[PDB]
């Protein structure tokens, strides 16, 4: 799992 | 550029078609053309710009990470020498990624940011500036690395200060900025505590303001809120 | 071309890295470079060539179909006139698709097919020739459409005749050729009965020959067999 | 569902 961005 | 002869409205229309077709490089090129007309972008138009480049660079980043992992494994004890090819190909992808980032940063600097007076627009573009410097930082390994990191930090910070003064806690742009700045802290700046504290305080402040919202706004804000929660779960 | 200065082995290596990274345009360009060295391709190398271009053109085809659907809806009773943009963009994608097909056909003609003497290689390349003419046929609407269809048919037929003489019923290339020729019949040539009969007879002949195979070969052959069954289910 | 090729 990677860090999530938007 | 190659889009100089196409009407602004036609570029917008074609960006939207490209989006439907998942043709993100074309989408990005159409929106670059639209920006280069010199007029400010509407809210919807900003979203097209951001989605186009996010997808282009996102693909490049994902490829870069595959190649960098293979390269790093090639440098481990007991790995057979295989020549310059993995490095060369990683470098090719890297250079193309950097080029896209430089293109986006150039649109922001000439002249999207300077013309953006409303907090929605200004924060949006400063968030983008932080994002693309962040992507440059992900691949940076030499003497400008600190300066690239600081450029990302600076842009994010300016956007944060505006967003806190001018936008409600639940505004989607403010929330997405906080999300991404927290990612910066965790993944780039070696500041996991700062990342966690920002994500928590952003989430909590937004939760306290949901009561002010319509059902639609509620749906939009709680969406990004869930992304914050996902990172907090991963990081804690 | 731009790959003229790169070693053949390095192009192969980089094609494989590109595959891992899902960088199919790069993969295709590396394999074009390798072909252009003038040496025959090995079995593994042929697969890299075919997968690279299949993925590139497949993306283009999928985009073209989205755009063509929007265009067709624009031409329905009661649809608002929106100007030339949808047609223009469909045409842009189409022209790029055609270009890729022409590139592949050019590699086959200069000089992969003429140098291919073993049935594995010859059938493989003739199948590709049929595929890329098929893709040209999918977008063709004018005075060469019949000739493009016939070119696809011709290539497929030659490959079929060789495959039946020289390969067992379960050979994966023979099976994939039959699969694709059946698709040609159904989707291009207005010959659904021919499509169905080919798919059935191919499937049945392969089933009768499975007993001759190792576990690994069995797995490879029954894979494509399932694709035949999937089409038969859809078409009947 | 489209026709499947390989
Ligand atoms: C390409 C544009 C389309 C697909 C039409 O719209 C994308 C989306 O655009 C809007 O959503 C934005 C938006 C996203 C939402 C979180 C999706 O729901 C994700 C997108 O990438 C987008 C455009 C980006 C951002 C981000 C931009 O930073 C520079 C900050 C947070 C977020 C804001 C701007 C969202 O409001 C809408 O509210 C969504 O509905 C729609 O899916
Ligand atoms: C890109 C190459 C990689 C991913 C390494 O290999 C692709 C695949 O290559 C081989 O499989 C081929 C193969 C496929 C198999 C059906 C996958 O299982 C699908 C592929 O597209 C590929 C290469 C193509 C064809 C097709 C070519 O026409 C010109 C005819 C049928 C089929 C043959 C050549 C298969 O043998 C192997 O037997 C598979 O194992 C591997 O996944
Ligand atoms: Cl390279
Ligand atoms: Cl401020
Ligand atoms: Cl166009
Ligand atoms: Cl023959
Ligand atoms: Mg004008
Ligand atoms: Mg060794
Ligand atoms: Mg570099
Ligand atoms: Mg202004
Ligand atoms: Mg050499
Ligand atoms: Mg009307
Ligand atoms: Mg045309
Ligand atoms: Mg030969």
């Amino acid at each position: 799992q990677r860090s999530t961005s938007t | 550029g190659a889009m100089g002869s196409m009407e602004r409205a036609s570029l917008i229309q074609k960006a939207k078609l490209a989006e439907q077709a998942e043709r993100y490089e074309d989408m990005a090129a159409f929106m670059k053309g639209a920006v280069e007309k010199g007029e400010e972008l509407s809210c919807e138009e900003r979203n097209l710009l951001s989605v186009a480049y996010k997808n282009v660079v996102g693909g490049q980043r994902a490829a870069w990470r595959v190649l960098s992992s293979i390269e790093q494994k090639s440098n481990e004890e007991g790995s057979e020498e295989k020549g310059p090819e993995v490095r060369e190909y990683r470098e090719k992808v890297e250079t193309e990624l950097q080029g896209v980032c430089d293109t986006v940063l150039g649109l922001l600097d000439s002249h999207l940011i300077k013309e953006a007076g409303d907090a929605e627009s200004r924060v949006f573009y400063l968030k983008m500036k932080g994002d693309y410097y962040r992507y440059l930082a992900e691949v940076a390994t030499g003497d400008d690395k600190k300066r690239i990191i600081d450029s990302a930090r600076s842009a994010y910070q300016e956007a944060m200060d505006i967003s806190k003064k001018e936008m409600p806690p639940t505004n989607p742009i403010r929330l997405g900025l906080a999300l991404n700045f927290s990612v910066f802290h965790y993944e780039i700046a070696n500041s996991p505590e700062e990342a966690i504290s920002l994500a928590k305080t952003t989430f909590d402040e937004a939760m306290a303001d949901l009561h002010t919202l319509s059902e639609d706004s509620y749906k939009d804000s709680t969406l990004i809120m869930q992304l914050l929660r996902d990172n907090l779960t991963l990081w804690t």
